[PDB]
């Protein structure tokens, strides 16, 4: 009465759905950040101060949303295995009162 | 205020699409990985760094911010109405010159 092939999966693991996640992710801002120049066609030049605020406001939050997604797949395994050696100072950051 | 400078009609200020979309995508995108990586916590170490309580609560916050990030650019949708005195909000609240 064994059951060979019923009710298992296949390649669902070995396929690792994890790093077609994390790439996935990238994805969304990369293709967003797109978005926001076809609409700064407006007069298309170079000044933009408060542009300029909000599109490094993205950027420094990437870098935690990135280094996350590589201690995830480091310490999961399975889930991936790369590395970025490249450091920067957001990874330090600072709190004050 | 600067207003009879060369406002005359709401041209720019206000909406012009679905930007709050893009925004929020990337939490939504984000939640796929939390909940993921959830499944594979057994497999988690904790001793190379990010552990899976610290991951969790990390890529949330993370995640958050990284998404107003990109509401901070759009954060002139509200902007249009500003220009009203009936309401003022940001005007009466402010506190600058």
């Amino acid at each position: 009465m064994s059951l060979l092939d019923a009710h298992i999966p296949q390649l669902v693991a070995s396929q690792s759905a994890f790093a077609a996640k994390a790439g996935l992710m990238r994805h969304t801002i990369g293709q967003a950040e797109q978005a926001a120049m076809s609409a700064q066609a407006f007069h298309q030049g170079e000044s933009s101060a408060a542009f300029q605020a909000a599109h490094a406001r993205f950027v420094a939050a990437a870098a935690k949303v990135n280094t996350l997604l590589d201690v995830a797949q480091a310490n999961l395994g399975e889930a991936a295995g790369t590395y970025v050696a490249a450091d920067a100072a957001a990874a330090s950051t600072y709190t004050g009162f | 205020s600067m207003s009879q400078i060369m406002y005359n009609y709401p041209a720019m200020l206000g909406h012009a699409g679905d930007m709050a979309g893009y925004a929020g995508t990337l939490q939504s995108l984000g939640a796929e990985i939390a909940v993921e990586q959830a499944a594979l916590q057994s497999a988690w170490q904790g001793d190379t760094g990010i552990t899976y309580q610290a991951w969790q609560a990390q890529w949330n916050q993370a995640m958050e911010d990284l998404v107003r990030a990109y509401h901070a650019m759009s954060s002139t949708h509200e902007a249009n109405t500003m220009a009203m005195m009936a309401r003022d909000t940001a005007e009466a609240a402010k506190w600058g010159g």
